[PDB]
């Protein structure tokens, strides 16, 4: 059973970077992933707001400014059909620029 | 001092003709604000307020 | 059964003794105001104001378009317009003003012809047209119902008698 | 059937009266019969509104009567009440 | 109206559908995929009874479907029942598809009818999760190129928004609608005609009912849920419309 | 066909802008994405501005999606500098929200770019 | 009350007419 | 499971036998099924990683069934004349509930007829009500053989 | 003269021959509405001549969608060849009745000697084909009917809107749900093991505390 | 004479809450009672002076 989970785990970041990439690099394959699974889908995800993914002082400042990258993240995970890394990166990059600014 | 000013006269007796409208029938204020969908004051079964198209 | 025991009774009974349905207000409806009402105008006709429109002589569109300081589109159902035919011959030419394509025909799903009832039902049912008669037990009927524009016929021409809009 | 018929005697009587719960509200005016079919249960949040749409854990109990006495205002509101009916019925 | 309190479950006037009483009353009906809320709405869920099963029951929005000030405003008579069949003319979302879903229960069906793409996707993902409904993303307004696939509906509900409503309203029940049908039509004034009054678009629609040979029933403006709307009930009679 | 879906040609492009600058003086119009999918969420939006040229389409392609749920139109603008521009702030927003008020004296234009918005689509 | 006390009339047939203080409580 | 072992695909179904696992009646039911579905296509790595799972579960109830047998093994080892008596099973479901086998020696025998129900027993001793009859013994073949106040003497 | 007309549906092609023609004068009279609502009369009326179904889901998506569209099919075509029968291409053509005016030329061409009707008395005879069904069939067709609208519907619809297993997302979803669940009984069993070796060897869940590592000694050291 | 049961704790602060609610709610329907009656005897005057 421990070998099981294994292969399901390394299956779910497999997949995770096959579906949404650019929030699996943004935060993560398995955070992210929670995040589908706290919302519902990938189109709920990208329906709610930054303020509804924040809930879902510059710790909370950190906090809705990551939650609005994640929202973009979400947008262009659900309506590109091949996401692109570049951006993906890109966007983790200006985050840890505003983590590097704290 | 209704009875001085005119407007004032028609002002607290036009919102006082107005609080009565919400009494003669539902009227519309806003909307749905927080995250309540139901009603505050409670749903009935027989009541149906519904108008019959009559034969 | 007795009549002096019903007496007793009585005598006995005073000495002890001492799904619904309700249809909504109109959401067009301020208190008496009705003002759903705004040109064009949308209004209903009788053959007794049709006959009474032949006797006083007066222009049916024109004469509402004058009475009523606008535009107005003439309306009557299958029931007055089968009222109009079962009238027949003396009101021939009645039948001919009302065959007009400027009178628009309103279809019904009645059963008989009662004018009356099929016309209240209307009423009742919308609440936005003008009707224009001239009959006494339907004025009465339409003056109990509130917030609604008779117009009847009299005079020399015609008369509105509860839209707040008289100029 | 024949178990637990206090304490769902007790919810559905408050649900009876629950017109005096709070001078506030003021619902609609209406008989409510005992129905002949029911099931009790509680309201599961979404996970959308964890703030406001959630109530609590520690606060979270068995019972909707129980629930008004743990509500307090309600609480101070019926004793003041009480005290005052009580005053004028005595 | 939080997410701990416990209220009690009635059936409605209507078969199908109940209200939950407590401090407060919520519109219910009973799900049929119980453990995800389709549109996140506050769902309610008791016990039945081998251990008993945690059956699962759906709030349903007045404020966000147009059908539900039918039973909370009220109409006399509602056509659906527990197990029939009715077709959906402009299905939105799950919103109101999964809920009319749910009314019909695991023997009705529910046809549903749409015609946009990323709307229609997300009818296909609710369509896939739920089994009684069968989702159509062909035109409306063309009954003959989706009439391979529906069959003698009981009961149609429409919610388009067209200014040809009563058009497409009236091929759909020529062709699809059986005989002494229903008809629960949203009329909404604003987007049929912005210029004249509601009550006279209302009637206008009537007038096109009663001559696309539907007698109207009954009729109802849901007045304090949403501003300038109406549904009016009515029976495809089809056969001596007098 | 794109993913691009209704862009106006330049005059109409240009009227809009014109009516987004008139509500944005009357506090009509609402400024970013998030808070048009707010306002959508509200069902308070009548009409939906946005751009094409932002980085990238989607963020913005998510809002059409939840117009069709709530019958709400939009359209297009070629570029999101114009439209921040017509909303009147030193920033390039990429979607703004014409929201509703009956006491506005600008409603009769609103109204008849929103015939000429539902013939476009 | 007084008039049916003079108007019993004796001959009616009905047919219902065939039919520690704690401590002690919870004894009965 | 083993159906998820045996096929993965709707064609794959039509194509393969089900007689082992279904009888032939179900099996043609499954192939209509097959040929008229409503789902989407698996892709490999779901369909490798749902046979995974497939073989976990039926190694689950082949270990359960293993471990029932193991079971009946100790509880004919324990208390070989309470096997003789009311069954394996509901024997050992007594001493579940008693906890140690002297502590149910210790226990009387209106205790062990109303061992299950003790819900319904303090409920009804308390509102007044008929007592329970049966608790956890009717479960017994004995008592399920039986039918009323039969089932209760 | 409606002397045949066709019936589509997702188990496939019927056609039917016309054998007492109704009036078209009164057919909005409550007694021919009424007959069209019954059973047993519209038998007097309608005759299967030929049922052919559809081979396999593939091909009922196929022909579902070339009549979405208004185009001919080859299964339909070869069906039209055996039935319909030859008559003079310039006078008295062989009548069908259809219900798509998009479909008729579409036939017209494809048969010169027939003549495609789509009227409100054509409507009516497929509505009260549409109502009976089955009934008409007379057991000749198998495949659950409404199991065939599910499918063709679920098919014709992701075919429409392009369905993609990269868009879907319950793989992820279950993935979560199926690890969080095997961890918590990895942990579960693991401590049962644990307990199950600990009435052996308890100084063994005193000296490796590793669940798995645990497991791991215990299949070593029985 | 009622049955003489023993309670302890939650159970008597249940009955003592709710015949506290009992009473606040049976002197408010006999507030809205009178209240009602007082516009019923109003009313009839109003008619009778209207009548005659
Ligand atoms: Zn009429």
């Amino acid at each position: 059973l421990a070998d099981y989970r294994r292969q399901l785990y390394d299956y779910l970041c497999e997949k995770m970077h096959t579906v949404a990439p650019n929030l699996s690099e943004l935060i993560g394959e398995v955070i992210g992933a929670r995040l589908i699974s706290h919302a519902g889908s990938l189109t709920n995800l990208s329906k709610q707001a930054a303020s509804t993914v924040q809930i879902l002082k510059n710790k909370g400042r950190i906090s809705r400014y990551l939650a609005n990258k994640c929202s973009m993240a979400s947008r262009i995970d659900n309506y590109s059909e091949e996401p692109s890394n570049v951006f993906g990166s890109v966007l983790k990059k200006q985050v840890e620029q505003r983590l590097e600014f704290y | 001092k209704d009875n001085r000013n005119s407007r004032v006269k028609k002002r607290k007796k036009y919102q006082k003709a107005q609080k009565k409208l919400k009494s003669v029938r539902a009227v519309y204020s806003g909307g749905q604000s927080g995250v309540y969908e139901g009603e505050k004051t409670g749903i009935k079964k027989g009541l149906t307020r519904s108008v019959k198209f009559k034969n | 059964a007795k009549k002096t025991r019903k007496f007793g009774l009585v005598k006995r009974t005073l000495n002890t003794k001492k799904t619904r349905n309700i249809p909504q207000v109109s959401s067009a409806l301020f208190f008496q105001y009705n003002q759903a009402i705004k040109p064009p105008y949308q209004v209903l006709i009788d053959t007794n104001f049709i006959n009474f429109s032949i006797q006083k002589k007066v222009d049916i569109v024109r004469g509402m378009m004058d009475c009523l300081l606008a535009k107005c589109n003439p309306l009557i159902t299958d029931c007055v317009m089968a009222e109009l035919e079962k009238l027949g011959p003396k009101y021939r030419i009645a039948l001919k003003l009302a065959r007009d394509p400027r009178i628009k025909r309103l279809s019904c799903s009645h059963k008989g012809t009662y004018a009356d009832d099929c016309l209240v039902h209307r009423v009742l049912q919308h609440k936005c047209y003008i009707v224009a008669t001239n009959d006494a037990g339907l004025k009465q009927r339409i003056r109990k119902i509130p917030g609604i524009p008779l117009m009847s016929v009299g005079g020399h021409a015609y008369v509105i008698e509860k839209l707040p809009d008289v100029f | 059937d024949d178990n637990m018929r206090r304490e769902v005697q007790r919810d559905l009587l408050l649900i009876k009266h629950r017109a005096a719960l709070d001078p506030k509200r003021h619902y609609k005016k209406q008989r409510w019969e005992v129905p002949e079919r029911f099931a009790i249960g509680t309201i599961i949040e979404d996970k959308s509104e964890f703030y406001s749409s959630r109530m609590n854990r520690k606060e979270r109990k068995s019972t909707i009567l129980e629930t008004l006495m743990g509500d307090e205002a309600s609480n101070k509101y019926f004793k003041r009440k009480y005290n005052e009916i009580q005053e004028k019925s005595t | 109206a939080r997410g701990g309190a416990k209220v009690v479950i009635e059936p409605h006037r209507h078969a199908g559908v109940y209200i939950a009483r407590g401090k407060e009353d919520l519109l219910v009906t009973k799900n049929m995929a119980p453990g995800e809320s389709v549109y996140g709405e506050k769902r309610i869920s008791v016990e039945e009874p081998v251990p008993p099963t945690k059956v699962e029951y759906r709030v349903w929005n007045p404020f966000r479907s147009k059908l539900a000030a039918g039973i909370m405003g009220g109409l006399d008579e509602l056509f659906i029942a527990p197990g029939k069949k009715v077709l959906y003319l402009g299905a939105a979302s799950g919103t109101s598809v999964s809920h009319v879903s749910d009314v019909v229960g695991p023997e009705g069906v529910v046809y549903a009818v749409e015609f946009s793409h990323r709307p229609g996707r997300e009818l296909i993902s609710m369509a896939k999760k739920r089994p009684n409904i069968i989702p159509i993303i062909e035109d409306a307004r063309h009954p003959q190129k989706y009439r391979m696939l529906i069959g003698m509906v009981d009961c149609v509900f429409a919610d388009v928004a067209q200014p040809d409503q009563a058009r497409i309203i009236a091929l759909n029940s020529h062709m699809f609608l059986k005989d002494q049908g229903g008809v629960v039509i949203s009329i909404k004034a604003n987007c049929i005609d912005s210029t004249v009054d509601a009550e006279t678009v209302f009637a206008r629609e009537v007038q096109k009912l009663r001559e696309e040979r539907i007698k109207p029933l009954e009729q109802l403006t849901l007045e304090p849920y949403e501003r300038d709307h109406c549904i009016v009930v009515g029976r495809y009679m089809r056969s001596g419309l007098k | 066909n794109p993913k691009a879906f209704p862009l106006a040609d330049a005059a109409l492009t240009q009227q809009i802008l014109d009516v987004v600058q008139q509500a944005a003086n009357l506090r009509q119009l609402k400024k970013g994405a998030n808070e048009a999918t707010k306002t959508l969420n509200r069902g308070i939006s009548e009409f939906i501005i946005m751009a094409a040229d932002c980085e990238p389409i989607e963020i913005l392609l998510h809002l059409p999606l939840l117009c069709e749920d709530k019958n709400v139109p939009y359209v297009f603008v070629p570029s999101r500098v114009a439209l921040g521009r017509a909303c009147g702030v030193s920033r390039p927003v990429i979607a703004a929200s014409i929201t509703t008020n009956d006491a506005s004296a600008i409603k009769t234009q609103i109204y008849a770019v929103k015939d000429k918005i539902e013939t476009l689509l | 009350l007084r008039e049916k006390a003079k108007e019993r009339n004796p001959d009616e047939y009905y047919h219902a007419m065939h039919s520690s203080m704690d401590q002690v409580k919870l004894l009965k | 499971a083993r159906i998820i072992l045996t096929m993965g695909i709707r064609s794959k179904a039509s194509e393969t036998d089900l007689s082992e696992i279904l009888p032939e009646e179900i099996e043609e039911r499954v192939k209509t099924a097959a040929e008229v579905s409503m789902g989407t296509e698996i892709t490999q790595t779901d369909l490798d990683n749902i046979n995974a799972l497939a073989e976990q579960i039926v190694e689950f109830a082949a270990y359960r069934e293993q471990l029932s047998n193991y079971l009946s093994a100790r509880m004919k080892a324990i208390a070989p004349n309470l096997t003789q008596l009311v069954g394996e099973l509901v024997g050992a479901r007594l001493i579940a509930h008693s906890g140690s086998l002297i502590s149910l020696a210790k226990s009387p025998a209106s205790t062990i007829q109303i061992l299950g129900a003790e819900k319904a027993l303090f409920r009804a001793l308390k509102t007044k009500h008929d007592t329970p009859k049966y608790g956890l013994l009717y479960h017994a073949s004995l008592v399920g053989q039986a039918t009323g106040k039969n089932k209760g003497k | 003269p409606i002397e045949y007309l066709l019936f589509e549906e997702p188990t496939g092609y019927a056609v039917f021959k016309v054998k007492l023609q109704q009036d078209d004068i009164g057919s909005r009279l409550k007694e021919v509405q009424e007959q069209i609502n019954d059973f047993g009369a519209f038998t007097k009326l309608i005759e299967l001549v030929s049922f052919a179904p559809f081979k396999g889901a593939a091909e009922a998506l196929e022909n579902a969608n070339d009549i979405s569209e208004g185009l001919v099919s080859e299964s339909l075509k070869a069906i039209l060849d055996l039935n319909l029968p030859k008559a003079s291409s310039k006078k008295k053509n062989i009548t069908l009745a259809i219900s798509d005016k998009n479909l008729g030329p579409s036939i017209k061409e494809e048969f010169p000697y027939v003549d495609c009707i789509s009227n409100e008395l054509a409507q009516d005879l497929i509505r009260g084909v549409r109502l009976h069904g089955e009934k008409l069939f007379k057991g000749l067709q198998s495949g659950d009917l409404e199991r065939a609208q599910l499918g063709l519907g679920h098919a014709y619809s992701r075919a429409k809107v392009k369905f993609s297993v990269q868009k879907n997302d319950n793989h992820i979803i279950q993935a979560i749900a199926l690890l969080d669940q095997l961890d918590k009984d990895i942990n579960t069993f693991a401590m049962r093991v644990k307990e199950w070796y600990g009435w052996h060897f308890p100084e063994l869940a005193k000296l490796v505390p590793d669940n798995y590592t645990f497991a791991k000694l215990v299949l070593f050291i029985k | 004479a009622k049955r003489a049961v023993v309670l302890g704790g939650d159970e008597k602060k249940a009955r003592s809450f709710i015949q506290k609610v009992l009473t606040i709610s049976k002197a408010k329907d006999s507030k809205r009672k009178e209240q009602k009656a007082s516009q019923r005897k109003e009313r009839l005057k109003k008619l009778a002076k209207m009548e005659e």
